This record gives C-alpha cells, sequence and structure tokens, in this order.
RNA sequence: AAUUGAAGAGUUUGAUCAUGGCUCAGAUUGAACGCUGGCGGCAGGCCUAACACAUGCAAGUCGAACGGUAACAGGAAGAAGCUUGCUUCUUUGCUGACGAGUGGCGGACGGGUGAGUAAUGUCUGGGAAACUGCCUGAUGGAGGGGGAUAACUACUGGAAACGGUAGCUAAUACCGCAUAACGUCGCAAGACCAAAGAGGGGGCCUCUUGCCAUCGGAUGUGCCCAGAUGGGAUUAGCUAGUAGGUGGGGUAACGGCUCACCUAGGCGACGAUCCCUAGCUGGUCUGAGAGGAUGACCAGCCACACUGGAACUGAGACACGGUCCAGACUCCUACGGGAGGCAGCAGUGGGGAAUAUUGCACAAUGGGCGCAAGCCUGAUGCAGCCAUGCCGCGUGUAUGAAGAAGGCCUUCGGGUUGUAAAGUACUUUCAGCGGGGAGGAAGGGAGUAAAGUUAAUACCUUUGCUCAUUGACGUUACCCGCAGAAGAAGCACCGGCUAACUCCGUGCCAGCAGCCGCGGUAAUACGGAGGGUGCAAGCGUUAAUCGGAAUUACUGGGCGUAAAGCGCACGCAGGCGGUUUGUUAAGUCAGAUGUGAAAUCCCCGGGCUCAACCUGGGAACUGCAUCUGAUACUGGCAAG
C-alpha cells in the first residue's frame, strides 16, 4: 500500500528528478541520474506511444506516492468534476493533506509529510487529520501539533523549503508552523514540465 | 397441530363448523320451500313461504353467516318470480 | 389501520429514520404510502436532525392514522417539549 | 368528454354482438418508421344495428360476456 | 448545476490494396481455483439438490369477557418438637396473581423460496359491477328473556395417539322475543333485520372503555380493458361452454361463472394452436450513444410451502410452523393402529468448483395481544466466520560512497544490484499494553401541582415539576499515556501485440502457447538465475457478459468479379404516392394537468478524521392518458 523501494531508482526510470530525497544534495552526486536502472540501463530501447502515455502516468503518480488504484479513481473524478480533466487531476493531486504539508514546508519530502501526517502531527483547523489522502479546501489552515513543534525534522524541512520556490497559493508563517491552504492552485502554478494530456489519453483507451 | 393456538383453533372453527351448517341447512330450506310454491303455481303459499323466508335470510345476513347482497338477492329473486305469476 | 412510523434506514450503528405513512402490516422499511419526514438521532450541531412535515401528518391523523410513539416524541419535541 | 374508439366492423354474425377493427398508427420502437396496426374488439350491439362495412364509434363498459367489454355509441358513417 | 462524448493492434501474400473470419488490449461478477496475506470501515456470502433432514428456537396474548384455583406470595379463621421468636403448621379464591379450560384478538402479518407460470403473471395507462378486521367522522340504539356447554366430578375404551357415557356450571359463547330507518326487498302500500358487558371512583351517580345499526373517510383486496413483456413456421390451422343471445341459478361484485334452450359462431401469417425456455419490474453490468446482456443483494408485484387434491373457520386463506383425504418416505406400535414435513433462524447429511454460527438481545425501530404494566417477536438490532467486493491506512522517515561485501554480467578496464544494505539521526500511525470515555435511552415508573370532569378536593385525562431508574453491541467509537523500527510483502510478467534483457542449462527433447508462433547447439519465446516492468494485501488463472465488432450496420454495412439480384413476369395483401383549393385535426407540433413508488444513476450541498458509506434538496424517470391550442408536412374527406 506504500512503495517502501529504492528511491532514486524511480527517478532515473523516469529520467528526471522527481524530489524524493530532501534535496541537501544535488541528486547527481547521489545516483547517476542520467541512466535508467539496471544491468542494461546505459541503453535506451525506443519507447512506443503506449510506453510515453505509461511513463508520463508513472512519473505523476510517483511524484505524489500515490498507487495505481488510487490514481484511477483521482482520474475518474477529474473527468466527472466540470472543465479540463487533466487540470483537474494536478488539482486533486495537490489538494491532499500530505502534498500540502510537503509544499508548505513541514516535510524534507512527501513522505515524511506522509508519515507526519499519519504519526498524528497535523491539525487541520485545529482537528487532528491522519488520512493522506484527506483533501484540502480553500481557507483551510494546516498546522503542526504542540508536541510536534519540538521535531528537529519540522525545523529542518523549513529551512529546506526556504530554498525552494515558494508556492504563491498557500500561505505558511514559519514562526507559529502553521499555513492556509488560500487557493487550489492553477496549472501556471505546477510545472510545465508535466504532460497531463497523456494520463487523460492513457486512461481513455 | 404443532402450536397450541392452532389447536385452539382447530377445535374452534368445527364447533363453528357445526353452527353455521345446522344454520345454514335450515336456511336453504326455507329457500328452497319458496321455490316450490313457486313451481307449484301456487301465490298464495308462495307469497306465504317467502313471508317466512324473509326475517330468516334477513338475520343469517346479520350474523354473518351470508352477506346482506345475498339476502337481498334472494328477496329479489323470489319476488320477482312471484309477482309475474298472475 | 394507517400508521405515522419509523422506517429504519442509514448504516450499522448509524441508523437514520424515515418518518413514513404506512399500512402497519407491512415490513418497517417495506411498502409505504407517503414519507413525510427524517429524524437523525446522531444529527450533529448546525444540523437539522428532525424534520417533519406537520401538515401532512395533521392531514392523515384527521384521517384516521396512528402515531407510533417515537413519531409522537417526535412531533412534541419540534413543538419545543 | 367520453372516452370512444373508432373502427371498422368486420363481423356482425354474433345475436347483439360485431368485431370491430380499431386501427392505430404507431412509430417503430427501433426503426423508427409509422406502422398501422390493428386491435381488435368484440362490441355490444343492441338492436343489431351495424353491418359488415360500417364505420363505429364504440367505448368501454363493464364486461357483459366472456370477451366483451365494449359498446355501440353510434354509426358514424353507414356502409 | 444536473448528457465532458467515440483510440486500436496481430494474423491470409514473395510483396500490395481490399474483403473477411479468428485473436488480443478494457470494464464487470453472489464468483471458483492457485500462490500469498497486516489492520480497519461498509457491504456481501447455497448460483448446485423446489434433495433428505437429528436437535433447539421462529406466535402468542388478554384475569379490565368468564367459571374458576393447579401452583405460589401472602392477608385471615383454627394448629406439633423447642432459639421465649421463631420457623414448621392446617385451612381459607379474601388478595396479589395464576396452571389447565371457555371466550376475544392475533395466527392471512412478519420471515423463506423461485418450483410453476410466456400470461388468472408483470409493467404503463385507463375503468366499473364490489367487499374491506383493527383506525376514523356523523347520527341513533344499547330493552326483556332462554336453553346449553367445556372446565370439574364419577365411571369407562385404548399400547399409544386419541376417545366414550352420565351429572354439575359461567360469560362480552350461543338463541328467541321486543325495538327498527336516511338499512334490505318492493313501483307503491307494506314486509323484514341488531346488540354485551366490563373497569375506576364515590357523599344508585359519574368517568373510561367495549357492544349494535346506518351512511361517510382511510387502508387493503377482488374484477375489467388497451398497449408492452422470450425463442421456434423443419409447429398452420385451433376451438362445441367453444363465440354470442335469452332465461334460471350463482358471487361481495361484472362475467359461460354455471345450467337449459336458441343462433353458428370465436381465434389465426399483426402468427392462433403446438413445442422449448423463463418468475416480472424498479433496476444491474457494458456501451459515446443507440443498443446488447442481465434480474444476486435492496424495494414493488406474483407464485409456491413434502407431492396431488379439497374445503372449513374467518373481515381476509382455499392457509409455511391449521383441518381432511390420497401418495412416497421416515419413525412409534402391545400388530389393532398411530406420528411427521427447515423453500423461518441456526445446524446436519448429500450434491457441488463454491457460499458462514446449532451466538447475544429485545436496549433501538417495527409487529401481535393488552387500559396499562408488560408478555411474545431467529422481524430486527448486533456479534461470530470468510481478502468475496468497495474504500481507507500501515508495513517506517531523514541522512548515508565505503559507491563496502557477496550476487550477476563483463570487451577483464569495469558495469550493475546502489542510497539499496550497514552505520548515523529521528518518528510511533496501526497492532500490543495501561488507564479515561461519547452517542445510539425516546420512553416507562413513582409522586406533585394546575386544569377539565363531575355531587365530589374523587376517579380518570392532558399539561408542566420533581424524583430515582432503562444498552444486547461493550473491554463501543473516540481520546490520552508506555516501549521500540519493532509485529507487518507478495503475485504476474519481460519475442510482437505489450511496459520490461541478459547469462547459463536443454537440443523438435523437456517443454511453452491468447493469436502469430517458439524449441532440431550460438533460445531476450522452454527451465533456473541476475537484472527489469506492472500491480500490491493482493496478484494471477478459469468461467461468464458487454466492448472493441460499422462482424445483423435503427443510429451504422453490403450484393458486376470478394458471400450476396429470384430464370422471367403478372399480380392480391402490404409499402409508397403528381398538382391546387377547402375542410378535418388522426399522425406531427406547443402548453397544461394527472401519473411515472422509494431506493439507484446524475447535480448540488450536509454527516462519519478521509474515502467507501450515510444523507437533505433538486434534476431525471426520454413513457402513458386527458384537456386546450397550431395547421407547414403526412393521413382522412370534398371538389378540381
Ligand atoms: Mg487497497
Ligand atoms: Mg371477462
Ligand atoms: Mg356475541
Ligand atoms: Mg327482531
Ligand atoms: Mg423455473
Ligand atoms: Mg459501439
Ligand atoms: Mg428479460
Ligand atoms: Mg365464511
Ligand atoms: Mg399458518
Ligand atoms: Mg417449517
Ligand atoms: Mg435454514
Ligand atoms: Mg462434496
Ligand atoms: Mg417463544
Ligand atoms: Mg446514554
Ligand atoms: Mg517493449
Ligand atoms: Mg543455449
Ligand atoms: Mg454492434
Ligand atoms: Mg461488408
Ligand atoms: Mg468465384
Ligand atoms: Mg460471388
Ligand atoms: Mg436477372
Ligand atoms: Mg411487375
Ligand atoms: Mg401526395
Ligand atoms: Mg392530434
Ligand atoms: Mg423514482
Ligand atoms: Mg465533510
Ligand atoms: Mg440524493
Ligand atoms: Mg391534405
Amino acid at each position: 500500500a506504500r512503495y517502501l523501494g529504492p528511491k532514486l531508482k524511480l527517478s532515473r526510470r523516469e529520467g528526471t528528478d522527481l524530489f524524493l530525497k530532501s534535496g541537501v544534495r544535488a541528486i547527481d552526486t547521489k545516483c547517476k541520474i542520467e541512466q535508467a536502472p539496471g544491468q542494461h540501463g546505459a541503453r535506451k530501447p525506443r519507447l512506443s506511444d503506449y510506453g510515453v502515455q505509461l511513463r508520463e502516468k508513472q512519473k505523476v503518480r510517483r511524484i505524489y506516492g500515490v498507487l495505481e488504484r488510487q490514481f484511477r479513481n483521482y482520474y475518474k473524478e477529474a473527468a466527472r468534476l466540470k472543465g479540463n480533466t487533466g487540470e483537474n487531476l494536478l488539482a486533486l493531486l495537490e489538494g491532499r493533506l500530505d502534498n500540502v504539508v510537503y509544499r508548505m514546508g513541514f516535510g524534507a519530502t512527501r513522505a515524511e509529510a506522509r508519515q507526519l501526517v499519519s504519526h498524528k502531527a497535523i491539525m487541520v483547523n485545529g482537528r487532528v487529520v491522519n488520512i493522506a489522502s484527506y483533501q484540502v479546501s480553500p481557507n483551510d489552515v494546516v498546522s503542526i501539533r504542540e508536541k510536534a513543534k519540538k521535531q528537529s525534522r519540522v525545523k529542518a524541512a523549513l529551512e529546506l523549503a526556504e530554498q525552494r520556490e515558494k508556492p504563491t497559493w498557500l500561505e505558511v508563517d514559519a514562526g507559529k508552523m502553521e499555513g492556509t491552504f488560500k487557493r487550489k492552485p492553477e496549472r501556471s502554478d505546477l510545472s510545465a514540465d508535466i504532460n497531463e494530456h497523456l494520463i487523460v489519453e492513457l486512461y481513455s483507451k | 397441530a404443532n402450536i397450541k393456538s392452532a389447536k385452539k383453533r382447530a377445535i374452534q372453527s368445527e364447533k363453528a363448523r357445526k353452527h353455521n351448517a345446522s344454520r345454514r341447512s335450515m336456511m336453504r330450506t326455507f329457500i328452497k320451500k319458496v321455490y316450490a310454491a313457486i313451481e307449484a303455481g301456487d301465490k298464495a303459499a308462495a307469497q306465504k313461504a317467502f313471508n317466512e323466508m324473509q326475517p330468516i335470510v334477513d338475520r343469517q345476513a346479520a350474523k354473518g353467516l351470508i352477506h346482506k347482497n345475498k339476502a337481498a338477492r334472494h328477496k329479489a329473486n323470489l319476488t320477482a318470480q312471484i309477482n309475474k305469476l298472475a | 389501520m394507517v400508521t405515522i412510523r419509523l422506517a429504519r434506514h442509514g448504516a450499522k450503528k448509524r441508523p437514520f429514520y424515515q418518518v413514513v405513512v404506512a399500512d402497519s402490516r407491512n415490513a418497517r422499511n417495506g411498502r409505504f404510502i407517503e414519507r413525510v419526514g427524517f429524524f437523525n438521532p446522531i444529527a450533529s450541531e448546525k444540523e437539522e436532525g428532525t424534520r417533519l412535515d406537520l401538515d401532512r401528518i395533521a392531514h392523515w391523523v384527521g384521517q384516521g392514522a396512528t402515531i407510533s410513539d417515537r413519531v409522537a416524541a417526535l412531533i412534541k419535541e419540534v413543538n419545543k417539549a | 368528454k367520453i372516452r370512444t374508439l373508432q373502427g371498422r366492423v368486420v363481423s356482425d354474425k354474433m345475436e347483439k354482438s360485431i368485431v370491430v377493427a380499431i386501427e392505430r398508427f404507431v412509430k417503430h420502437p427501433i426503426y423508427g418508421k409509422f406502422i398501422k396496426r390493428t386491435t381488435k374488439l368484440h362490441v355490444h350491439d343492441e338492436n343489431n344495428e351495424c353491418g359488415i362495412g360500417d364505420v363505429v364509434e364504440i367505448r368501454e363498459c363493464r364486461p357483459l360476456s366472456k370477451t366483451k367489454s365494449w359498446t355501440l355509441v353510434r354509426v358514424v358513417e353507414k356502409a
């Protein structure tokens, strides 16, 4: 129900940084990021169009740490919701509580944010929520519980987030360890490297 | 019967069957008297038998042995037959 | 006869009652004539945990329908017991 | 109004009874073509007024025999 | 706001285009099997033998209808050891009560199953000739008598089951009589028809409740019609109560429902009859849709209750745990004769690829009886078992080059498994252990005060007010502490389709395989390994449905040569119909009204920490009927 294996294999297969490490070091100094894993990694056998769609889907899944059944349900919800299906899917993924905890800088990675959520360190609107997939809505306040404010993990994670592009759809107070989900991100707020139409097409087959 | 109330019900409905059968035989006998008098051609005897029967069918309808519609049917049929006779 | 009673819906350990008008011989969750409200015994604060169509209820009552004890208590409570 | 049906007498060989073919124009549920469909009704004809070929207006009534639950209203146009 | 909706690929050939079948990728399930398996929430769980069933339980209740008193728990009248307290007494329907019995109501519900049924069913919409316990509105009545009969007693028959005889006794059991219309019959005059008491209180009265009649309501049910609802024409004729009429009978009611007579009809290529199969619907799965497939759970309708048949009682049954008969089977027997029906809930055997506990509780909701208290309730609420599904979560999180050891490959340089381990620093969800602790408990019972009733401060009824209490689940949800990464990862695949490649082992063998195919020494296709890919507490396989299949083509295909124009023609039924005017308003179109159950789907919200689940309003239910309009087109009619 969670991927527990080596992390940089996933990035190396996707051929890009999935941000599955804290980012204290460059991912180059920890692995051969330009080479796919395994004995025949250096090879680069032509990828079919199906392969391209599959790899895009897997890359987004692995960024956010979502298994296939949950991800498929996300696609179904995005298709049901009014508007652009791929943008809806990205918005749903960004709304996850573990992802929001990471985006506010409380967790060094999304897996650390997930553990913070799971281990009951996170409050949404003053109430403990330990569900990683909980959907945060606009104007919600996400805070570190008082018992967890002394954790060195969280201070280090806030330091790390200081050295990333700050999301504009959130408002974090690193002193009180509180953040506000102002609005759902638009597509411009998310990376232009994600090609979500490929995921939509994959699931529409 | 396996259930106590079912055994009591069987006894009670047998008792009622005997009671009802006696009453129903009596009422049918009086109706048949009216019909026999009609067939013989005797109006006066037919009317006398009808006057005997009428309270009986009315009372048996009041007691639920027959529906009041059935008593009304017997009265109407016999009256129509008796009147169309002379 | 015609009764006004509670049909037990919802989920296990979390009952939700529909207030129905029914021939009393029918099953509790079966055939009914008209639904005239609901009662949520575990409704949260700010939630409307009871709604009754008192006009329809009075129409059926002035027409011979009896009222179960729970529904009678609910009618009294909609009128501030 | 009174609900009525109009149709062609196809048999009058019964005493006080006739058979009336009622015609309806219905769209086919699959192909969409409007097609003609016939309903045959045993109708009570007191006075034996109707002949084979007349067009009669009929109406529904209580059962009068095993197969009769319709009665004559009038002959709209005679044969 | 509530229709954001539509992908192909492989394979015929030396190659090509087309045609065309086969096959695959998807989604789904009451699944089963193999490998594996941590937790929880919610749901689901005999699809086969409508096979046979051990055992327990699934329908009672009312003493406020009645005679009563078996038992008890006492209040009285009379009684023995030997603790000066005391049993033990013995009696007594006096009292609370209550076994058996009469009586009332229930047992027609609830629950099960899908055998039968292709239309006495079901669905949608109309309808007329009906009955309807309990509930409810109105108006009146509610007098005065009688004969019994259980129980009980005595005797008596039978192994038993079950009876027989005689004598007592009661009623809200039963039956006359009276009374008798706005009831029934009758054109009318007339004639005729009912009933029951019981409880609480009181200086017979009053209150409550029950009883009878009639007409209403409501609910339920019976009946009728039209359209719809599988397959087969290598089933084309079927039918004599048959079709209709008249009269009698019959039913709650119309009706060949039945009978007598008369007429000779009735059904059928718009598919009758016959044969095969089948419970129907809301819906469910699939699909862009139109369709196709389907009817498990949930809800509506129907049918059935060992098999065949029958009626009785009753408001209601031709009656799952009633009666009678017959049959098969099982059992008891003293051999004469008797007993039984899990397709209620558990459960057993059996059949099967396969489907669970002989559990807890009436606390809640509902049902029966009761004035109530309450009793009953395998309905139901829960619990148990099972990864059967859906959903959620965990199995750690940082950091870590020594790019360690081993494995594997190697062109012998190295590459890879690799930040993966280890090491270091953290976090404790869930599981374990301790403590804390909601909500589903609304009522009901006692007193109390007012009314509101009366002769009455009384009974009783409504309100408030006080008291003490009511939870099966249950060691509940949930919350807080404790210890420590500890207790938690597998399954399929890697020739193309199709994401994922190499070495050794084998040598047309062993074997694989959905299709195309692979294997005969240099196999990414067999087998093991290393590496990898996809899913993940599951993963695969099989079965089965729709999709892809525009491959039955309505949407949406073809027929010169690929399969396909009858050898040719005439022609009935049928389909179709030049042009103008009038009329009609059937089709068609517009609006409205009724209906289209709820659930489900969809949209918007709301509740469970989220989700699944639950849930409030909407939309939708594309249909049908009716009414009112429109008149271009189609149809009818009239004139050209
Ligand atoms: Mg899961
Ligand atoms: Mg008929
Ligand atoms: Mg009586
Ligand atoms: Mg009298
Ligand atoms: Mg069958
Ligand atoms: Mg299609
Ligand atoms: Mg079907
Ligand atoms: Mg009867
Ligand atoms: Mg029964
Ligand atoms: Mg049984
Ligand atoms: Mg059973
Ligand atoms: Mg077996
Ligand atoms: Mg019992
Ligand atoms: Mg409580
Ligand atoms: Mg490939
Ligand atoms: Mg080899
Ligand atoms: Mg098709
Ligand atoms: Mg073709
Ligand atoms: Mg040829
Ligand atoms: Mg040819
Ligand atoms: Mg030719
Ligand atoms: Mg010709
Ligand atoms: Mg024309
Ligand atoms: Mg019209
Ligand atoms: Mg609906
Ligand atoms: Mg919410
Ligand atoms: Mg809704
Ligand atoms: Mg015209």
